[PDB]
């Protein structure tokens, strides 16, 4: 539990 | 183990294949022949041997 | 990478006896196909590498460790090097009539080792599938049941495949062999067309052997017999000292002179 | 791939490059995983064999590396159907080519090519040959316009420039043999060296320019016997990246330090180092260029420090993810040609001509609630004679 939220865990850039 | 199962005969086969290999490299028609080669390939077929 | 290692029976007693008869085949066309066979492999990827031990009655000796006719230059060493060596050991070689029967258990052993000899040495970057194609043509002998055990349960261990190809016999410890370790066991009837069963069954690698059609395995007779008469016996009275398996109870087994306390 | 190249013969060409020597056993080698195999059961036959037995010679699992294997052979030409025997020149020359019938030049091959990059980029100082500049030039990455001026570098030519040198050599050497046909050199002829090299006037002139892109070495003054160096046939990274856009190279070579300022600003040169920074003014300018940020992040993974090939990802996510949205910024405005219609009395001719566009293709893009469309100026002719025609 307590995991890191998607957006963070990796790049949003489109690429 | 549990595994199952004259004399002038060794020396007439120990000469006779010492002067078979004189010859070598006979591989460009001796090794093999198509009509001997066709007949293998049938028997790996399911019908064949 | 795959490392090839034909183990080709090369027994005078029995291949000689051919050139009495006149047959057709003969032990020279048995080591071109197999020298095909190996060019063949060696065909197939540079990484690939292989191999040649020969049998004889008193030991076995490895027969392999410019374009005169416009010929790859390796494959050349490897036609000249085996024919070279092969006559070598036929020309030269001492009678003894009290020992006859081919050596191979002897000859597996050297395989074996030397498979992981190179295994060793070679980068642990690439991994290397090995394998031994035995290509019997005698009968065994019942004296080297123990050691030819040993050496193959050694292989199913190091993960080596047997790929035995017995021809004018079937023996039963052979194929007992290449039924542990997962290997092929061809027995082709056609001795002239030899050539086309090993680049069609055995030739293919342990990778596409299992995506693949080939001859379905034959079955294995695991006969088990007493030490009083070497038949077939279905129930066995081993000790827990011989582990030999006997035909009746007994008050004591002879190979353990073990004092049995009977219940 | 060398597969695309022979994949695009005839098979007149296919045959003749069949040559005895090497090309049956060099194609042999390209065949990936079963082709292989099949080649050689079906080598001592006579006789062609139905097509059923293939197909029915691989279990079901897998099935699909048959196809792939077959199709590729197909168009290879090895085998054919008639009614699958090989080829009688392939069978014979392949069992021919089966039992039938150094420290220093990898350095000159690492020298000769990299003096090569250093022509290829603005470089005062490099090696002169005009036959080495003319032939770049009509690779398609150098244009002059002006022989008295030196020529300049196209936008290909910066991509070619951040490629790997075996994906950089093997794309070069690609172009010379598609130019080696419009010169009129035999294109056989000259591809049947390389696969020999891997196991005539048009072949001196052939091994006077592979000795100049630096694969061979006579060593006696041009003599007949060659001895083909490393790359003939077909190492540890340097750069350190922070976080902060600092770029710490381990370099000596001067070529390394041009690439690497192709893309960032130099801040500081050591005799065994050198300090650069990937600002907004050189990403833009290398993208400008014509440069992709796929090229940059590859040049930087693959030269890459081993001290921060223990981290994962080994570049960090803030570098790749600056660099990927530099890029995309700049082209934020998709500049496409394209004629827009006005004044559509009814949408039944207006949807009419929408379908002949998709039809045809000239459409690119299309409102419906608006009732108007664009073409590209390619299709406004084929529109404007649909409109013409009524
Ligand atoms: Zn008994
Ligand atoms: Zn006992």
């Amino acid at each position: 539990a307590k995991e890191r939220p998607i957006w963070l865990r990796e790049s949003t850039v489109q690429g | 183990g549990p595994t199952p199962i004259t004399s002038q005969d060794i020396i007439n086969s120990f000469q006779s294949i010492r002067q078979e290999m004189e010859a070598y490299t006979p591989k460009l028609t001796q090794v093999l022949s198509s009509s001997a080669a066709s007949s293998t390939i049938t028997a790996l077929s399911p019908g064949g041997a | 990478l795959n490392l090839l290692v034909i183990v080709v029976d090369a027994n005078p007693i029995w291949w000689g006896k051919q050139a009495l008869k006149e047959s057709q085949f003969t032990l020279s066309k048995c080591i071109d196909a197999v020298m095909v066979l190996g060019n063949s492999h060696l065909f197939m990827n540079r990484s690939n590498k292989l191999a040649v031990i020969a049998s004889h009655i008193q030991e076995s000796r490895f027969l392999y460790p410019g374009s005169k006719d416009g010929k790859y230059e390796l494959l050349t060493s490897a036609n000249e090097v085996i024919v070279e060596e092969i006559k070598d050991l036929m020309t030269k070689s001492d009678i003894k009539g009290q020992h006859t029967e081919t050596l191979l258990a002897g000859s597996l052993a050297k395989a074996l080792c030397y498979i992981h000899r190179m295994n060793k040495e070679v980068k642990d970057n690439q991994e290397m599938k090995s394998r031994i194609l035995v290509i019997k043509a005698a009968e065994d002998s019942a004296l080297q049941y123990m050691n030819f055990m040993n050496v193959i349960f050694a292989a199913q261990k190091q993960n080596i495949l047997i790929d035995a190809c017995v021809l004018d016999s079937d023996s039963g410890l052979l194929q007992q062999a290449c039924d542990i370790t997962g290997g092929l066991y061809l027995k082709v009837p056609q001795m002239p067309s030899l050539l086309q069963y090993l680049l069609w069954v055995f030739l293919p690698d342990q990778d596409q052997r299992s995506q693949l059609i080939l001859p379905p395995p034959v079955h294995v007779d695991y006969r088990a017999a007493c030490f009083c008469h070497r038949n077939l016996i279905e129930i066995g009275y081993v000790c827990s000292v011989c582990l030999s398996i006997f035909c009746n109870f007994s008050p004591i087994c002879t190979t353990c002179e073990t004092a049995f306390k009977i219940s | 791939n060398l597969q695309e190249f022979l994949g695009g013969l005839s098979p007149g060409v296919l045959d003749r490059l069949y040559g005895h020597p090497a090309t049956c056993l060099a194609v042999f080698r390209e065949l990936p995983s079963l082709a292989k195999n099949w080649v050689m059961r079906m080598l001592f036959l006579e006789q062609p064999l139905p097509q059923a037995a293939v197909a029915l010679w691989v279990k079901k699992e897998f099935s699909k590396a048959q196809e792939e294997s077959t199709g590729l052979l197909s168009g290879l030409r090895i085998w054919h159907t008639q009614l699958l025997i090989l080829n009688p020149i392939f069978r014979q020359n392949l069992r021919i080519a089966l039992l039938g019938g150094v420290p220093s030049l990898d350095k000159y091959a690492e020298e000769r090519w990299e003096v090569v990059l250093h022509f290829m980029v603005g470089s005062p100082s490099a090696a002169v040959s005009q036959d080495l500049a003319q032939l770049l030039s009509q690779a398609g990455l150098m244009k002059s316009t002006e022989p008295g001026e030196p020529p300049c570098i196209t936008s290909a030519g910066f991509q070619f420039l951040l490629l790997d040198t075996p994906a950089q050599l093997w794309y070069f050497m690609l172009q010379y043999l598609q130019t080696a046909q419009s010169r009129g050199m035999d294109l056989v002829e000259i591809l049947s060296f390389l696969f020999q090299l891997s196991f005539s006037d048009s072949l001196l002139n052939f091994l006077q320019h592979l000795r100049e892109f630096g694969l061979v070495f006579q060593r006696k003054r041009k003599s007949r016997r060659y001895y083909p160096t490393r790359l003939a046939i077909n190492q540890p990274g340097f750069i350190v990246v922070e976080t902060n856009y600092r770029l710490y190279a381990y370099t000596e070579s001067e070529l390394q330090i041009a690439l690497i300022a192709l893309f960032s600003e130099m801040l500081y040169r050591f005799p065994n180092m050198v300090v650069a920074q990937v600002t907004r003014e050189s990403v833009q300018q290398a993208i400008a260029s014509g440069i992709t940020a796929q090229q940059i992040i590859h040049f930087l993974r693959t030269r890459a420090h081993p001290v921060m090939l223990k981290q994962t990802p080994v570049l960090p996510p803030t570098i790749t993810d600056q660099i990927r949205l530099w890029e995309l910024e700049r082209d934020r405005l998709r500049f496409t040609e394209g004629v827009l219609y006005n004044q559509f009395l009814s949408q039944v001719d207006f949807e009419l001509l929408l379908a002949h566009a998709r039809e045809l293709g000239v459409l690119v893009f299309e409102n419906s609630a608006k009732r108007l469309m664009v073409v590209t100026p390619a299709g406004h002719s084929d529109v404007k004679r649909f409109w013409k025609r009524q």
